[PDB]
């Protein structure tokens, strides 16, 4: 399948929350490495990277991110004097990354932002810099005259792929892991409203739907977002809202995987009932 | 593994 | 300039009275990233919750999950509570059940 090595950078000018710089690193959107300007020491996050680099990996990468925290410093102090807004609390964030495709053929990104807005960002078939305001062009034209465009696409190609291929092989087995959900038929009155609720599967890419009798019913019918649980895993639901569901046969189906799960009204489950 | 070239704006 | 966060409170597992879970918080599309978040049972912040490692999505907003071990029971309100500039908001975990 599709995988993904990015990494994303904040910084922060006036504190206290958060340190001035703090580097998550993400396979599959899923971290694997933390670094701040705290601790200024970079740290593993899973056990796939654990078992696979030590010491020394981590050592070159503290020194790689400690310039970072260095460099986005000075960036952002820039900045925040172009918006004439050097006296308040304000973002400088970076998020760059590559994908590898069961093609063998690649993506890859590499963008800049400032207060939550885009600043400049890479077009690495043209080699150059995209600025999103005027405050972002001096900036452009500096980039464009060293080449940052063309060592950011030499990264992205090349370093940033064979290592992703790297940690794919690292942690195989929980990366290519396909968890089916747990699903559950809710309900908190008789009357109320039913929730179909599925939890506990990876990977996210999931389909609710009901039945009325039936053959799928998308009347009264709340899909809702898709949500994170802490374990890596996902979970989302969806709510019938129908009359008196006493006459006709409701089910819910749950698609992951090419794989269906069915409920029907013998399995709702409720308090305190 | 984190891009070790950094330019400031 | 701002954006204020958005909120959502769940469970792992269907909210059964009695069974063994865990209270999520997940805020996400917010800016700046100065925040603070916590859970509470009946208005009384849970300790040994633990918060993800700031980050955020395309789009350049912050989210952060907050997590904690619980078992819901009939009596308990469960909460979120999260503080960003001069916003408190809390919102009361609803079990669907």
């Amino acid at each position: 399948g599709t995988h993904s090595l990015k990494y994303v950078y904040t910084g922060v000018s006036r504190g206290i929350d958060f340190p001035e710089f703090t580097a998550v690193g993400m396979v599959d959107d899923g971290q694997f490495m933390y670094f701040d300007s705290n601790s200024m020491k970079a740290v593993p996050k899973t056990e796939w990277i654990r078992q696979n680099e030590g010491a020394d990996y981590w050592d070159r990468q503290t020194q790689v991110l400690i310039g970072a925290h260095q460099v986005f410093k000075d960036s952002i102090q820039i900045v925040m004097e172009r918006f004439n807004q050097s006296k308040g609390v304000h973002t400088w964030q970076n998020m760059y990354g590559c994908e590898l495709n069961d093609d063998g053929t690649t993506q890859g990104f590499y963008q800049y932002a400032y207060d939550g807005e885009d600043f400049v960002s890479l077009d690495k078939n043209t080699l150059t810099w995209t600025a999103a305001n005027p405050q972002a062009v001096i900036t452009k034209h500096k980039w464009e005259a060293l080449a940052v465009a063309e060592q950011n696409k030499g990264y992205l190609e090349n370093t940033c792929i064979e290592w992703l291929k790297k940690y794919v092989a690292y942690g195989k087995d929980t990366l290519e892991r396909k968890v089916s959900p747990q699903v559950s038929l809710l309900q908190k009155d008789p009357s109320s409203p039913v929730t179909c609720h599925a939890t506990g599967f990876y990977p996210s890419g999931v389909t609710i739907t009901w039945q009325k009798n039936g053959q799928d019913h998308d009347e009264d019918v709340d899909l809702g977002e898709l949500l994170p649980n802490e374990d890596g895993s996902f979970q989302r639901m969806s709510t019938l809202n129908v009359g008196p569901w006493k006459n006709n046969r409701f089910s819910c189906v749950v698609e992951h995987q090419d794989k269906t799960i069915r409920k029907t009204e013998d399995d709702i489950i409720t308090n305190f009932d | 593994f984190a891009n070790f070239c950094l330019m400031m704006i | 300039k701002v954006s204020s966060p958005k909120i959502q409170v769940y469970s792992h597992y269907p909210g059964e009275y009695g069974k063994e879970n865990t209270l999520i918080c997940y805020v996400s599309g917010f800016h700046p990233p100065d925040i603070s978040i916590e859970l509470l049972k009946n208005g009384e912040v849970i300790a040994d919750a633990q918060q993800t490692d700031l980050a955020f999505e395309k789009g350049w907003q912050f989210h952060l999950t907050k997590s904690v071990s619980f078992k819901p029971e009939k009596s308990d309100e469960y909460s979120c509570s999260v503080r960003h500039m001069s916003k408190t908001k809390k919102i009361v975990w609803e079990s669907n059940m």
